[PDB]
C-alpha cells in the first residue's frame, strides 16, 4: 500500500507487481504519453526503463 | 420467462427456492415488494432489482411496425432492418445469447498469453 | 405579371402550337398553365373555360391575349397543398408504419380517387422510386413532385 501511496503522490502511477502491474488512476493530465516517450520505450527491455 | 402465470416476482420467489441458502446468495431487506436479491460478488455485495427482468430477458416488440420498416423507402433504414426474421409476434434468450458468446471470448483468451494491467481507483470523489 | 414574365409567357404559349395559327386548343390550356409553373386542379381550369364539353374542348382555340387573363386569374388562388398534409394522406396507406407504401397501392389510389389519373400517368410518376420490393417512400415522392 505504502509504496503505491508514495509513487502515486510523486507523480508515477504505473507500478510492477511481479508479472502483472498496478496502475492507480491519476485523474490528472500527467505528461508521459508522447512520440518522444514512445521512441524511448521502443525496443527498450523491461528494466531498461 | 416462458410461462404465463409468472412475474419478476414469481421469478425471485422461485429464485429463493433454488439458491436460497447459497453461500453466495442472500435475500433483500424485506423488499420483495420490489422483489430484490443479493449475491456476494468478489468486489462485494449487491442488491439487484429483479423487476422487469423477464421482459428484458425476452426482448419482444411489435413486428407489425418491425416489418413495416423492413421494406421502408429509406434504404439505410432498409438495410438496417433488412434482417427482421427473429422479431417476436406472439427463439433464443438474451441471457444465453450473451452467455454463449462470452464463452467464445473466454475460450480464445485461454488460448492466448495474458498480460494483466490491474487498474485501481484512488477515490470515488473523482478527485 | 410583370411584362418581364408576360413577355416570356408568350414564348411559352407560342411554344405550344403543332400547326401555326397561334392558338392553343381549349384542351392545352391546362398544360400551358402548368408549364408556366402552375398547378391548377382540373376544375380550376374548366371554371375559367366556361365549362365546355369534350367535343368542343378539342375544337375551340385560344390566343395569348385571351389566355393571359386566365393565367393570372388562376395564378392568384386561395390555397395549395403541402408536405404537411399532402403526405399525411398517403401515410394512411402505409401498411405497417414502415414509412413506405407499395408502388401498387399508391398506383391504385392515384387512379381511383378524386381527379382520377391514368395507368400511364402514375406509371411515369412513381416509376423508379419503387425499391427491390417495389416499395416507394412517399415522404420523398411527395417532395419530388413538389420541389420538382
Amino acid at each position: 500500500l505504502h509504496n503505491l501511496r508514495e509513487r502515486y503522490f510523486s507523480g508515477l502511477i504505473y507500478t510492477y507487481s511481479g508479472l502483472f502491474c498496478v496502475v492507480i488512476n491519476p485523474y490528472k493530465q500527467l505528461p508521459i504519453y508522447s512520440e518522444k516517450i514512445i521512441d524511448m520505450y521502443k525496443g527498450k527491455k523491461r528494466h531498461e526503463m | 420467462c416462458w410461462f404465463p402465470k409468472a412475474t419478476d416476482t414469481s421469478f425471485v420467489e422461485k429464485l429463493i427456492q433454488e439458491q436460497g441458502n447459497h453461500a453466495k446468495f442472500q435475500k433483500s431487506k424485506q423488499l420483495k415488494d420490489k422483489t430484490e436479491f443479493c449475491i456476494l460478488h468478489y468486489a462485494g455485495k449487491v442488491t439487484y432489482n429483479a423487476s422487469a427482468w423477464l421482459t428484458k430477458n425476452m426482448d419482444p416488440l411489435n413486428d407489425n411496425v418491425t416489418s413495416l420498416l423492413n421494406q421502408s423507402s429509406d434504404k439505410f433504414v432498409a438495410d438496417l432492418w433488412k434482417d427482421v426474421d427473429r422479431i417476436v409476434g406472439l427463439f433464443r434468450t438474451v441471457g444465453q445469447l450473451y452467455k454463449e458468446q462470452l464463452t467464445k471470448l473466454m475460450t480464445t483468451l485461454r488460448n492466448t498469453n495474458p498480460n494483466f494491467v490491474r487498474c485501481i481507483i484512488p477515490n470515488h470523489e473523482k478527485r | 405579371f410583370s411584362e418581364e414574365q408576360t413577355a416570356e409567357f408568350k414564348e411559352a404559349f407560342q411554344l405550344f402550337d403543332r400547326t401555326g395559327d397561334g392558338k392553343i386548343l381549349y384542351s392545352q390550356c391546362g398544360d400551358v398553365m402548368r408549364a408556366l409553373g402552375q398547378n391548377p386542379t382540373n376544375a380550376e381550369v374548366m371554371k375559367v373555360l366556361g365549362n365546355p364539353k369534350s367535343d368542343e374542348m378539342n375544337l375551340k382555340t385560344l390566343k395569348f391575349e385571351q389566355f393571359l387573363p386566365m393565367m393570372q386569374t388562376i395564378a392568384k388562388n386561395k390555397d395549395q397543398g403541402c408536405f404537411e398534409d399532402y403526405v399525411e394522406g398517403l401515410r394512411v396507406f402505409d401498411k405497417e408504419g414502415n414509412g413506405t407504401v407499395m408502388g401498387a397501392e399508391i398506383r391504385h389510389v392515384l387512379v381511383t380517387l378524386g381527379e382520377k389519373m391514368t395507368e400511364e400517368e402514375v406509371e411515369q410518376l412513381v416509376a423508379g422510386h419503387e425499391d427491390s420490393n417495389g416499395c416507394i417512400n412517399y415522404e420523398e415522392l411527395v417532395r419530388m413532385v413538389l420541389s420538382g
